[PDB]
């Protein structure tokens, strides 16, 4: 089996990107959530409630004779015929440990049977309900979730690009996520609905921790993707992400003119 | 010049169907089975006798809840129809009639075949199906090729049906518009035979996005219903229809011909078993595992090689065969959808796999993805228009002619057919809802339902010509 | 010398700071303290009007308390906007049919988002109506048929009588028949017909009230180019009533002028009622010698001529008249300013294709997607980035506009610098990042600024637009986010389609349009391309980019909308100071 | 059942071409020449190399006075392009180029044929015409019948020209959109290859009034230009195209098949020399003399007989053969137009003759005119829309697909072709103005220019089959 390289990682930022997307790299658990609080935060089903179904169990729907289908084991959610549910998260532009396109690349590399959309203000993940619950343990409890910069919100998602609040928290129009006693807590669920007791997410990471683990380039901290003098400079004098970007543009342009033009290039 | 490079055609079970086939022998311009497929779509129509009979009987003509009301109880409505109620109200019956079309389906079939037939040994066929409720008709090549259009089976069948019903039951003049409506629906107020009872697999000839798009204006749900959800046969039918469409669009020409033919061979006909091998290797994994398998297979086959190693250790790959690299990305694309949407047994994520399998490929190799931008482009548009308020719909309603998904040069619709084939019934606008009659009737045509083996056998028949 | 979004060149206004009353470089804000919609004058007034409406009609309507999960809109600042560059204008102070003369150099600041919503802004609606109610035709064949078939001479005198008659019947009257109904002149005072010609002797012989004067409207070098294309020919430019297109579509224009021009020919030349020659006049107007603003569209988005969807990008470029203004001719320190042309031409380019067409034809709703598009012509943001690329290239290549060699390498260099500068400012100014809170706004703006700089500096419209698509990796690999869900369909594919020649992929940018498949669905793009096409032509010394007849046809002070200063006109509509045409006041009860 | 009744086919000189031909042998569903005519329209296109070369050279691309300007004298415009005039203005050339397409026409035709050809000897043809300014292209039946559409010759030729010109002159990336524009015009912003340089005799495939109308969307001026104004050959071409169109519309079916076949044979092919005989008898007279000759010939041939004599002496005639009576009225209709518009040598009155020849026929016999209302109906619409401010145009711009003249079931457009053929140059939108290239290039195809003899010879080849 060929060993993936995922993306050019020549600096701290792109190396953080590679860690997030490489499935052979364990994302460190940084918080514990009870099953009741975890399910309450998702807001689709509560602890002990039976899973709803969109179609009968896979074994009863009479799948046709299809050899290729036999090569792809169905997930447990697919076998049960669970509803496909959506979870949405938003990452601030201010030094998050995971950003939007890295979520798509990570989801497609770490989770089976997904649907996922990337937007500037949010990222959706839609899977068979029980499969989604298992995926959410990684999204909510590991190093890719700084409680103040990566939040869950099903709608009225504005905040990724807004200025941080006095406590360094990302804005939430519905105020699902608040700062209480130094801890970030969810006082409402992902749908903005009331919760019996707030879900404590713990402390946010310090600024230096955020800068160390971030996947985004930012000009203000002296780490832009394109530095002054890089435009037009030779490939060897610029970031590997820019050398990669220039190569993709050259090959898409020449290849789409005449395919043979990119042979050996 | 002929596309002489040899490929092996494999079936959906991963076993070889035909070996040493020149790429030229599977192209729509040469392959008799692919050409016969287009001929079948052009010449075949279904007559819904049950629908025609019900429309005439109750007055529910055409679509949109239309109803021409006949009132059989006028004297019980509590109204006076004569000044001062001089004369009691009397009902009339002027918009409906009861004709035993379904009970006479056999005789009607014989009369329709004689009207459509040009010469006795011409190939015209009319079959009675659904216990008389539907007739499957296939006009002769002689009648179909009289002029230049593909709608002759539709137009002639609607008129032959209308004429023969008027004659058989010796109907009075009042019946002429009503019987015409039973078969034509709202035509000619509409260009389509809207709400009528003569159906073609092709769309109305006014609906193309451009010249040559007729074979592309076929919903993925129709393809899945006709192949009865057998994943790779749905991929083969969709890819073959897109291959014919691209020839008609003028894009299987000159320096782009090999590139276009390889998309069809590699993604649609499991050439060299690439699709099957990739699914087999990465089936227990994610989209990413298909990316790893695709790059590995391209390297193993000498399609790509390391071009340069950057200081970080990241390697840029070069395409030793750019058109074959594109075709390997198209094969990996359908494999990725089979693995990802196959694990969930839910088609919705197909648009996400279309986008990110290609995006991961570029980030992994430094080579362009399928269509030099169209694969990710359609991944974006298709994702957007299958999860937003703006338009679109569920995956199965898209086609090569839909404004949202038309762009990719033949490698996008086949992945939708694969995903919808693997769906466990998670949509409301699924194949049963939009393509029930299509699957029950046209799905009986062996060539439409199982094209893979038919294309391979026809390619072997002419393999020595090139 | 600060960025234009922190200090306007002449008025010295800080467009970003004015939104918050706080330094835009500070990453801090207080939320949930503005009273929700109470901070908005327009939404607060809308709420009170809605209560009266509900009481009158018996059905509820606007109700801000319906906002999801008890969170009224306005949990953050509902920013106001400043029209870009109005303080740098010095010409165009003439009275127009829609408003008294604007004082050039006066700013328009503090506009609320609802004031720049296509649904609430009559200047934006009139802009589109003026395009689609226009019918253009060569008159050579009608004059030829009169002379050869009918046997009468065509002279300046008969042309003048023909135009006097056409101006009588195009909107209001009848000439030949007894007992004929007519339209109230008040309802069609915006309808009239004129002509232009490259023959100066013929131009000087006609009643100037019916003439589009190329010598007057354009600077000498541009008048010379246009007249050389027009030659010794007469072209008619007729504008049917705005009220009429509002009861139907733009495809009515050629049919309507077909009727009225035919009648004016019959009456001015005394042709018998029913003579065979009559059919040549309507055929000439509708098909024989005609120029349309828009071509027909296919079945899924079916349209006759003159719908916004059929208007080629180059035609949107050429109907803009900023190319002939003093600001565009000597704004760059006495030199031509192609950037002024790009930034103005993209304003109706964006608003008409995105709000007028994608929204008001293909989708819809109450928002007009206004904030998405407002960002491209307000607060000097895109203005700063665009001028940054021009100054950078002029200094690097030591040359003027339109003179940077049009190589793929130079396009990539400029694009990388403009993307860098765009990202630098969004990163260093949290208040600006929050102002353009939608990623599409920020992504389209760096792509448009890059294309504007490449187009203005090389004079190559396809290369200028190629720079737009190259911004996809530059933007994505920096922020790891782009725009809305389906924003990069065209950006991804045009990184390859720009120089492709496959059937539906290859086509020059001048002739692309909202029916080019890649562009048929999404906002935030087409207007930018339109600006780039206009600026690239301007930079290389041309008077237009695609059709000299379209450029001359819109050089008309009788147009309801001022096509020379669109950003200003949209601002005037934002102030509720633009009087559109088409209103039915004359025949409705008082109000 | 076969249309076994025998007819004699006469040429335009009034001499028999073929005797004892069953009506069945001239129908579009059987006759090889009629079928080959439709095949030629589908597969032929013209490439205007002179036009393509001129568009690239000057920037006058497409139509509507479009011009992409290149300014070679920037330093002489009196403008400064640098702030404060620091650097002097320098001109650039970015939208135009000079390619010797016409001088290289022979080699261009060779490269175009290789790209279009599917197999050697498949019948693909490329002919250089107008000293290199135009290429006549006819694709193979193999390529043309790949899919279901009739636009393949148009689409493949445009892409083949674009690709071969990009390759032959090794053009840089900037040329791709411009060379595409030189052949495709405004496509795909327009569905049509608008203002392009690849032309088909058929209209864009989005333009039909209904299904099967493609062969009807051909202007009378094109027909006259292709037949070089030889009156009855123009009538034969128009009538034959309307005959194919009516088959594709589904109207040459069942109880209407004989009626439709007789319109084609009698009005379009001078069957039994009726058209010629009527013109010969009444040529020195008026429309009314043709009415007298038509009624007399119908009586002589036993088609009609006196039914009843009213007290005044007026006689009602009965149709002993209603479909043949209709066909004799259609023959008299084209004869009347030849006599009336022929005497004036001016086509305009054709619309009046269409209306009043039919009106006089009914008043004269008490029998219905051609099409039971359509003949007079189209005389009315066509008269109105060729003499009023509302729309339409001169006679030559109408066709079977024009909303004004589409109604009649195949017997109206042929009379327009006859009248325009006899016109002495009284219109501004005449054949030279709208169909110059059509007549010069497609008029060289013998089948299109002189179909009468070709149809008769092909009918004699299969006469014994029925
Ligand atoms: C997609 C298609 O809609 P359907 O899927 O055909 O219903 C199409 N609408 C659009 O393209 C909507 C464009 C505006 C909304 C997106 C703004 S980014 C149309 O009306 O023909
Ligand atoms: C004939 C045709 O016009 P053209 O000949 O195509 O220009 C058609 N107009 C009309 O039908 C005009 C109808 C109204 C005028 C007559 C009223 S009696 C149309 O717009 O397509
Ligand atoms: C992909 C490769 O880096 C492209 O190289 C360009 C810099 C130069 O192109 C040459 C041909
Ligand atoms: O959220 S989506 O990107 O689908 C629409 C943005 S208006
Ligand atoms: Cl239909
Ligand atoms: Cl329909
Ligand atoms: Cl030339
Ligand atoms: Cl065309
Ligand atoms: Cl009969
Ligand atoms: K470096
Ligand atoms: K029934
Ligand atoms: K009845
Ligand atoms: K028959
Ligand atoms: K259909
Ligand atoms: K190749
Ligand atoms: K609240
Ligand atoms: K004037
Ligand atoms: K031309
Ligand atoms: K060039
Ligand atoms: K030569
Ligand atoms: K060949
Ligand atoms: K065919
Ligand atoms: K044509
Ligand atoms: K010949
Ligand atoms: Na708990
Ligand atoms: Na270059
Ligand atoms: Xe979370
Ligand atoms: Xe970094
Ligand atoms: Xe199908
Ligand atoms: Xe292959
Ligand atoms: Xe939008
Ligand atoms: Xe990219
Ligand atoms: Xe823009
Ligand atoms: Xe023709
Ligand atoms: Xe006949």
């Amino acid at each position: 089996v060929y060993q993936r390289q995922f993306l050019p990682a020549d600096d701290r930022v792109t190396k953080n990107r590679k860690k997030v997307v490489d499935p052979s790299v364990k994302l460190e658990k940084i918080r514990t959530l009870s099953d009741k609080d975890f399910l309450t935060l998702i807001g689709h089903r509560h602890l002990g409630e039976a899973y709803r179904s969109v179609n009968p169990p896979l074994a009863e729907i009479g799948e046709p004779e299809d050899p290729i289908r036999e090569l792809v084991p169905p997930t447990e959610g697919a076998k049960a015929g669970d509803r496909v549910c959506t979870i949405i998260m938003t990452d601030s532009v201010y030094n998050p440990p995971i950003a939007h396109y890295t979520r798509a690349w990570m989801y497609h590399n770490r989770f089976r049977g997904i649907d996922n959309g990337v937007y500037s203000g949010r990222v959706t993940l839609e899977m068979r309900e029980r499969d989604l619950e298992e995926a959410c343990r990684t999204l909510f409890e590991t190093e890719i979730c700084d409680a103040s910069r990566d939040q869950v919100r099903q709608y009225t998602c504005t905040g990724h690009s807004c200025r941080l609040d006095p406590d360094g928290m990302m804005f939430d129009p519905i105020e699902r996520c608040i700062m209480s006693g130094g801890n970030v807590v969810y006082q409402k669920d992902s749908f903005g609905n009331p919760v019996d007791t707030p879900i404590n997410m713990g402390k946010p990471l310090s600024e230096e921790e955020l800068i160390e683990r971030t996947v985004v380039y930012r000009t203000d901290r002296g780490e832009p993707m394109t530095r002054e003098g890089d435009p037009g400079a030779p490939d060897e004098e610029v970031r590997e992400a820019l050398q990669w970007s220039r190569r993709i543009q050259w090959l898409r342009m020449l290849g789409n003119m005449v395919p043979d033009k990119i042979k050996g290039m | 010049a002929y596309l002489t490079e040899k490929i092996d055609l494999y079936g959906d079970n991963g076993k070889v169907l035909e070996s040493d086939i020149p790429l030229e022998a599977v192209t729509p311009v040469q392959n008799p089975a692919v050409r016969e497929l287009a001929s079948i779509f052009k010449r075949s129509v279904a007559v819904n006798l049950g629908g025609a009979q019900k429309a005439l009987s109750t007055g529910h003509y055409a679509n949109e809840y239309i109803h021409f009301p006949d009132i059989p109880n006028k004297d019980k409505l509590g109204i006076k129809s004569s000044p001062g109620g001089k004369y009691p109200p009397k009902s009339v019956k002027v918009r409906t009639m009861d004709l035993p079309l379904v009970d006479d389906a056999d005789d009607i079939a014989a009369r329709l075949k004689e009207r459509l037939q040009v010469n006795p040994d011409d190939g015209t066929e009319v079959r009675v199906m659904k216990k008389g409720n539907v007739l499957y008709v296939k006009i002769s090549e002689q009648l179909a090729n009289t002029g230049v259009e593909y709608t002759t089976a539709l137009t002639t069948t609607a008129q032959a049906m209308t004429d023969l019903v008027m004659e058989k039951y010796d109907l009075d003049f009042h019946a002429s518009p009503l019987v015409h409506c039973a078969f034509y629906g709202r035509y000619p107020q509409t260009y389509e035979f809207m709400g009528g009872n003569v159906i073609s697999l092709l769309a109305a000839s006014c609906a193309n996005e451009g010249p040559g798009f007729a074979m592309r204006n076929i919903m993925a749900n129709h393809i899945v219903a006709a192949t009865r959800k057998r994943t790779l046969e749905a991929v083969a039918l969709s890819s073959t229809l897109e291959a014919i469409g691209h020839v008609e669009m003028g894009d299987a020409i000159g320096r782009w011909r090999r590139w276009q033919a390889l998309v069809h061979a590699c993604q649609g006909l499991n050439a060299n078993n690439v699709v099957y091998d990739l699914v087999k290797e990465a089936g227990h994994g994610c989209t990413g595992d298909v990316v790893a398998a695709t790059v590995g297979r391209a390297l193993e086959d000498g399609i790509i090689s390391v071009k340069k190693t950057l200081p970080s250790g990241y390697k840029f790959y070069t395409a030793n065969d750019p058109s074959m690299w594109n075709a390997y990305v198209c094969a990996g694309l359908v494999a990725a959808v089979i693995v990802n949407q196959g694990a969930a047994r839910a088609a919705q994520g197909v648009s996400s796999t279309l986008l990110y399998f290609n995006d991961l490929i570029e980030h992994e190799t430094g080579l362009p993805h399928a269509g030099y931008g169209d694969g990710m482009g359609n991944g974006v548009s298709f994702s957007f228009f299958s999860h937003a308020i703006y338009g679109g719909g569920s995956p199965g309603i898209f086609s090569g002619n839909h404004i949202v998904t038309r762009h990719s040069k033949g490698f996008a619709i086949p992945v939708i057919a694969a995903a919808v084939s693997l769906d466990s019934g998670t949509a409301v606008y699924g194949p049963e809802a939009t393509s029930g009659l299509v699957g029950d009737i046209f799905g009986e045509v062996d060539l439409i339902r199982r094209p893979m083996e038919a294309i391979a056998s026809a390619a072997a028949e002419i393999k020595d010509k090139f | 010398p600060k960025q234009l979004f922190l200090e306007s060149k002449n008025s010295k206004m800080n467009s970003i700071e004015m939104k918050y009353g706080q330094d835009p470089a500070i990453n801090r804000a207080e939320f949930h303290v503005y009273g929700g919609v109470r901070q908005s004058k327009r939404k607060s007034e809308a709420w009170e009007a809605a209560k009266r409406i509900t009481k009158e009609r018996g059905i509820p309507n606007y109700n801000p308390d319906l906002h999801l999960k008890g969170a009224q809109m306005g949990q953050k600042v509902l920013q106001t906007y400043r029209i870009t560059g109005l303080d740098r204008e010095w010409a165009g102070g003439e009275d127009t049919p829609a408003h008294k003369g604007w004082k050039p150099g006066t700013d328009i600041a503090g506009l609320e988002m609802d004031d720049l919503n296509y649904e609430n802004n009559p200047a934006m609606q009139q802009c589109y109506d003026d395009m689609r109610r226009t019918a253009i035709n060569g008159l050579s064949i009608a004059h030829e048929t009169i002379e050869r078939r009918f046997g009468k001479e065509v002279t300046p005198e008969t042309i003048n009588l023909y135009f006097e008659m056409l101006n009588h019947n195009i909107g209001a009257g009848a000439i030949m028949m007894e007992h004929t109904a007519e339209t109230n002149p008040e309802l069609v005072k915006d309808s009239y017909a004129k002509c232009f010609t490259g023959n100066d002797e013929l131009a000087d012989a006609l009643d100037q009230r019916f003439l589009i004067d190329i010598n007057k409207m354009f600077p000498k070098y541009q008048a010379d180019q246009i007249k050389a294309e027009v030659g010794d020919r007469i072209f008619q430019v007729a504008r049917i009533p705005t009220m009429a297109v509002r009861t139907s579509d733009g495809g009515l224009s050629r049919a309507w002028v077909g009727q009225q021009a035919s009648l004016a020919f019959l009456c001015a030349y005394d042709i018998p009622a029913g003579d065979a020659v009559t059919s040549d006049f309507v055929f000439t107007i509708k098909h024989g010698d005609v120029v349309f603003m828009g071509t027909q569209l296919p079945y899924r988005r079916a349209q006759r001529n003159n719908s916004a969807g059929g208007i080629a990008l180059g035609y949107y470029s050429d109907c803009n008249q900023t190319s002939r203004t003093p600001e565009a001719l000597e704004g760059l320190d006495g030199g031509i300013d192609p950037v002024k042309v790009i930034v103005e031409a993209l304003t109706p380019g964006c608003v008409i294709t995105d709000q007028g067409w994608l929204h008001n034809y293909l989708a819809g709703g109450s928002s007009g997607w206004s904030n998405y598009i407002i960002s491209v012509y307000t607060d000097e943001v895109l203005e700063d980035y665009g001028y940054h690329g021009a100054i950078y290239a002029m200094d690097k290549w030591k040359c003027g506009v339109g003179e940077v060699p049009n190589t793929y390498e130079n396009m990539m260099t400029i694009a990388e610098e403009v993307s860098r500068w765009s990202q630098k400012n969004y990163d260093e100014y949290p208040g600006l990042m929050e102002a353009h809170f939608g990623g599409s706004q920020r992504y389209s703006i760096q792509a448009a600024a890059s294309g504007a700089a490449v187009g203005a500096m090389t004079g190559d419209p396809d290369l200028g637009n190629a720079a737009w698509h190259y911004n996809t990796p530059l933007c994505k690999e920096h922020y790891l986010r782009l725009g809305f869900y389906g924003h990069d369909l065209q950006d991804q594919q045009n990184m390859g389609h720009t120089y492709s020649y496959r059937s539906d992929q290859g086509i020059p940018y001048e002739l692309k349009g909202p029916n080019y498949p890649d562009f048929a669905m999404n906002v935030g793009h087409m207007g930018g391309y339109i600006g780039i096409i206009a600026g690239a032509a301007h930079a290389r010394g041309a008077a237009y980019s695609t059709n000299p007849i379209i450029k001359a046809a819109f050089a008309d002070p009788n147009l309801q909308f001022d096509f020379r200063y669109p950003r200003r006109e949209f601002g005037i509509g934002g102030l509720r100071q633009f009087m559109p045409a088409g209103e039915r006041d004359a025949v409705i009860p008082p109000h």
